[PDB]
RNA sequence: GGCCGGGAACUCAAAGGAGACUGCCAGUGAUAAACUGGAGGAAGGUGGGGAUGACGUCAAGUCAUCAUGGCCCUUACGACCAGGGCUACACACGUGCUACAAUGGCGCAUACAAAGAGAAGCGACCUCGCGAGAGCAAGCGGACCUCAUAAAGUGCGUCGUAGUCCGGAUUGGAGUCUGCAACUCGACUCCAUGAAGUCGGAAUCGCUAGUAAUCGUGGAUCAGAAUGCCACGGUGAAUACGU
């Protein structure tokens, strides 16, 4: 994990992004490519489009979510099994 | 006066100083017992005195670097060898008899390419 | 003899016997005896009930047994329930920290399964 | 199989380097680059002077070139002209204050340079590869050289099917290592694609 | 190597030579034991702001005569291929087929 | 080898008590180079010996070798696909070497706990005729007499 | 003082700059010891010698690094710049110590 | 405390030399080549190790190091960017690492190396942190300073043959550092967790001596990222009748 005494890191775009939507009340769906950033608290109750390699893939931010990276809500890999 | 020996084995090379003396052996400025503490060492630095029937009539002042407890210990009876024919020539013929006499020329053969070590080979497979 | 709800052996030392707490590792072990002023190689036997309290005291200042597994699986629950890659991984039983799975993989996927 | 670079092998023993200078890892990369583009700038632009080696020396803080040649008259020029423009050319590309030198060689039958170069001119002009191969031999045996070897591989007189082929005069002990054995190569840009020409001339042993 | 690629090299060299002052001012800042939370902050965004390719890591070391990204030797600045080639020549000072 | 030079390496006798023997016995022993190791084992073991036994660490284990050393063994010979085990007479050296192989193998599948535990047990065990070294040299003697008649291969 | 430290890739080279060097301080009538011969260093390099694979095929190659030190110990006035005029032989570095 | 004055002996450093030639002796042998042994010698018969690879073979490998005939694309098969992938996972194989323990694990104490690297680098001492590390900050372009206490070993204690005080996979939590940035997908630390595994079917590999085995150490690449590769010493075997 990212050294504590850097602070969480978050793209300076998506970052203003997220302040513009809490501003305007906004709730279309936020497009990004950042899946790096950190999910702040004040994303809760957003929905970010977070790119997974070929498409943007709506997240609903919640509480628990807190913490976590972007990516870690847009699978870039698709499986469905072998033999199947 | 002293009576002077280079000893070489490994990688270790000793200096080793005999004089008249009642059995003293000091290597880098400790006893025999406290330097050494495998038997397998003190027997092999005790070996040429306890041939020419000295053990205790020279006095045995020794600095030894490189190598470890069997390097040196060689380095040390080689030294001690050389040392004791500077003392006195007649007993070269009966050092030599012992192999005492002889610079053991084995070294760590170097690694080589596409080898594991110097001679282990990777493990080989037809298919 | 008896702490933490379970049994632990009593002609074992006190690190070793303390281990067999779940959340008491060796150096938990350590820390709890050194504050209990009981030696680390003085078998479970031949200790005094209140030596006993003492120890169980000292077990009651960290979360183990069945609380701690309440939190771990709390924790993996939570992981699971949020949908995340490593959520996801704990779902499928698959490596959950980045590990190949190309081969190897046997202790989260098990024995091999024949096609 | 494969043979060692007959150069190569022999660098501290019979045969000196063509670049004499020290340097710590600080410049050694940046000397190496230097060096490169001096000699490919000295190459190209005496392609008709029959230069056979390009020493460079780093004497401080300078750079001196010795340009081997066959023709020295047309590298110097008339009276100096062409190795100023030459040494104005290699202080640019060194950044260094550059001073050029010539050193005549005589016999140029007799080193592998010229020879593997005068080859791969006339193959490129359509000469037959035997012909050139063998008078290459016959002019350095002549000239007495104790051994010469001469090989050319590719597209020979424009087969389809690639080969090699080789001549070889006199002795050409290539495992001896106090041998002198001069060593070079050219490539020839032919219609058909690239024909390789390698050349060893022993001029006796120490 | 395409002529791309060492072309991207020469911009991500000019680049950082470009940036390094600034970058190195940015970055005794975030790291400082003593600096504003916001400072610090604020200088964790305006990193990110500065073009990728002024960060040094970004830099491939590349064959000088080839640009082969692999098997380079910093000591040369060439690829492993180039390196023997040069060495045979006895173009490179002092170097010559080792045995011990 | 096919060209036969190849001759006895020097040996350095057992600092104790001067036995080449002892020392090719801790050499059998070793494993990865430590001799300091095999050699406490065994003189730890020796000195088991000699207490029970009451007759000396050197006369204890030859009294041990002397009920494992093998006379006669068989070499395998292919004939007609099928393989003829013929006996062959043991020179003494390697009668000697094969006891020592053959003691320690046994004490290493022993199930005392210590090493020179398991090879002082293995060592009195072959003094009267009753370890698995022992048991060992009477399945070679059996095997080899068993093929007397191939003798001549 | 006086402490002149020498590097070269070749030791007849060295062998022949330190000693230029000695004389040059024994004309100006100045005491010097050494030369000192310190150990050489060889930088080794292992490469690839297959264009493509064939990992077992490698060189190895070594620089060795010859190195003299040449002490001058209390020097003439003439010392310092006749020594900072023999103009040793390129492929030496030379490094003068004060 | 080579610490100081000193000393130039010794270790060592590295230049130049000497030294090994079947040279000497005996025997065998075709008045040969040679072989067997012996002396002296540090070394003996190519002393040990390396480099060194004939003519050719496999249309063997490489058009993706580079170069290059021909062919093909050219508002795209060229160029730029962000994000993803090369890290997927019913499965099969190759090469390795770590084990399955007592010739061992753990704890305390304490010996003995070689080789190598370092300036956008190596980074001491001191302070802080359980720790990875952090802060301050010497010295060193180096036989000087730093990386950097070798580990196996030895002494003492404990464990007592248990899936264990063996093993250390997996997973939860908490962190560090590099780096614009560690979600995909880093290394490392701490607390917790403690899987398979009790020596491996048919089969199959390496090694003849300072070798195998075992034990640490360094380097290249490299911001960071080795169980790989290249290199270095320590300890140190067994066996070879024979074809
Ligand atoms: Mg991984
Ligand atoms: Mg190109
Ligand atoms: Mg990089
Ligand atoms: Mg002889
Ligand atoms: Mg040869
Ligand atoms: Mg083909
Ligand atoms: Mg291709
Ligand atoms: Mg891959
Ligand atoms: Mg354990
Ligand atoms: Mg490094
Ligand atoms: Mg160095
Ligand atoms: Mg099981
Ligand atoms: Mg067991
Ligand atoms: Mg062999
Ligand atoms: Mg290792
Ligand atoms: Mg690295
Ligand atoms: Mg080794």
């Amino acid at each position: 994990p990212r050294s504590l005494k850097k602070g969480p890191f978050i793209d300076l775009h998506l970052l203003k992004k997220v302040e513009k939507a809490v501003e305007s009340g906004d709730k279309k769906p936020l497009r990004t490519w950042s899946r790096r950033s950190t999910i702040f608290p004040n994303m809760i109750g957003l929905t970010i489009a977070v790119h997974n390699g070929r498409q943007h893939v709506p997240v609903f931010v919640t509480d628990e979510m807190v913490g976590h990276k972007l990516g870690e809500f847009a699978p870039t890999r698709t499986y469905r099994g072998h033999a199947a | 006066n002293q009576y002077y020996g280079t000893g070489r084995r490994k990688s270790s090379a000793a200096r080793v100083f005999i004089k008249p003396g009642n059995g003293k052996i000091v290597i880098n400025q400790r006893s025999l017992e406290q330097y050494f503490g495998r038997e397998t060492a003190r027997m092999v630095v005790r070996q040429p005195l306890e041939l020419v029937d000295m053990v205790e009539k020279l006095d045995l002042y020794i600095t030894v670097k490189g190598g470890g407890i069997s390097g040196q210990a060689g380095a040390i009876r080689h030294g001690i060898t050389r040392a004791l024919m500077e003392y006195d020539e007649s007993l070269r013929s009966e050092l030599r008899k012992a192999g005492f006499v002889t610079r053991d020329a084995r070294q760590v053969e170097r690694k080589k390419v596409g080898l594991r070590k110097a001679r282990r080979r990777p493990q080989f497979s037809k298919r | 003899a008896r702490i933490a709800g379970i049994n632990i052996p009593d002609h074992k030392h006190a690190v070793i016997a303390l281990t067999s707490i779940y959340g008491v590792g060796k150096t938990r072990s350590k820390a709890i005896l050194a504050a209990a002023g009981i030696a680390e190689d003085v078998k479970i036997s031949e200790l005094s009930e209140g030596q006993i309290d003492t120890l169980r005291d000292e077990v009651a200042k960290f979360v183990v047994e069945g609380d701690l597994r309440r939190e771990i699986s709390m924790s993996i629950k939570r992981l699971m329930d949020l949908g995340c890659y490593r959520g996801l991984r704990h779902r499928r039983g698959l490596p959950v920290r980045g590990q190949r799975t190309k081969t190897n993989a046997r202790t989260r996927k098990g024995p091999r399964k024949p096609i | 199989g494969q043979k060692v670079h007959p150069n190569g092998i022999r660098l501290g023993i019979v045969k000196p380097w063509n670049s004499t200078w020290f340097a710590n890892t600080k410049e050694f990369a940046d000397n190496l680059d230097s060096d490169f583009k001096v000699r490919q700038y000295l190459t190209k632009e005496l392609a008709k002077a029959s230069v056979s080696r390009i020493v460079i020396e780093r004497p401080a803080k300078s750079i001196r070139v010795t340009i081997h040649t066959a023709r020295p008259g047309i590298v110097i020029g008339k009276k100096g002209e062409d190795v100023e423009k030459l040494r104005k050319v290699v202080a640019d590309i060194a950044g260094v204050p550059a001073q050029i030198n010539i050193a005549e060689v005589r016999k140029p039958e007799l080193d592998a340079k010229l020879v593997a170069d005068s080859i791969t001119s006339q193959l490129e002009r359509r000469v037959m590869f035997r012909r050139a191969m063998k008078r290459a031999v016959q002019n350095a045996m002549r000239l007495g050289a104790k051994g010469i070897k001469v090989e050319v591989s590719g597209r020979l007189g424009g087969a389809e099917i690639a080969r090699t082929e080789w001549y070889r005069e006199g002795r050409v002990p290539l495992h001896t290592l106090r041998a002198d054995i001069d060593y070079n190569t050219s490539e020839a840009h032919t219609t058909y694609g690239v024909i390789g020409v390698k050349v060893w001339i022993f001029k006796g042993e120490i | 190597a395409k002529q791309s690629m060492k072309a991207r090299e020469v911009k991500r060299v000019a680049l950082a030579d470009k940036y390094f002052a600034k970058r190195a001012e940015l970055k005794a800042i975030i790291s400082d034991v003593n600096a504003s939370d916001e400072d610090r902050w604020n200088a964790v965004l305006k990193l990110q702001t500065l073009p990728r390719d002024s960060s040094p890591s970004r830099q491939r070391n590349r064959c000088r005569q080839t640009g082969r990204p692999h098997g380079f030797l910093r000591k040369f600045g060439l690829s492993r291929i180039k390196v023997r080639e040069a060495a045979m020549r006895g173009e490179i000072p002092g170097l010559k087929k080792a045995s011990w | 080898p096919r060209r036969r030079v190849i001759g006895q390496r020097k040996i350095l006798p057992d600092p104790k008590f001067g036995s080449e023997l002892l020392a090719k016995f801790v050499n059998i022993l070793m494993v990865d180079g430590k001799k300091s190791t095999a050699e406490s084992i065994v003189y730890s073991a020796l000195e088991t010996l000699a207490q029970r036994s009451g007759k000396s660490e050197l006369e204890a284990f030859e009294v041990a070798l002397e009920n494992v050393r093998p006379t006669v063994e068989v070499k395998s010979r292919r004939v007609g696909g099928s393989t003829y085990q013929v006996p062959v007479e043991v020179r003494p050296v390697r009668r000697n070497a094969l006891a020592m192989r053959w003691i320690v193998e046994a004490a290493r599948k022993r199930g005392d706990k210590s090493m020179a535990l398991r090879l002082a047990n293995e060592l009195s065990d072959a003094a009267e005729n009753k370890g698995t070294a022992v048991k060992k040299r009477e399945d070679v003697h059996r095997m080899a007499e068993a093929n007397k008649a191939f003798a001549h291969y | 003082r006086i402490r002149i430290r020498l590097k070269a890739f070749d030791h007849r080279l060295i062998d022949q700059a330190t000693a230029e060097i000695v004389e040059t301080a024994k004309r100006t009538g100045a005491q010097v010891r050494g030369p000192i011969p310190l150990p050489t260093r060889k930088e080794r390099f292992t490469v690839l010698i297959s264009p493509h694979v064939n990992k077992d095929a490698r060189d190895q190659y070594e620089i060795r690094t010859h190195l003299r030190l040449v002490d001058i110990v209390e020097p003439t006035e003439k010392t310092v710049d006749a020594l900072m005029r023999l103009d040793l032989a390129a492929g030496v570095d030379v490094q003068i110590s004060l």
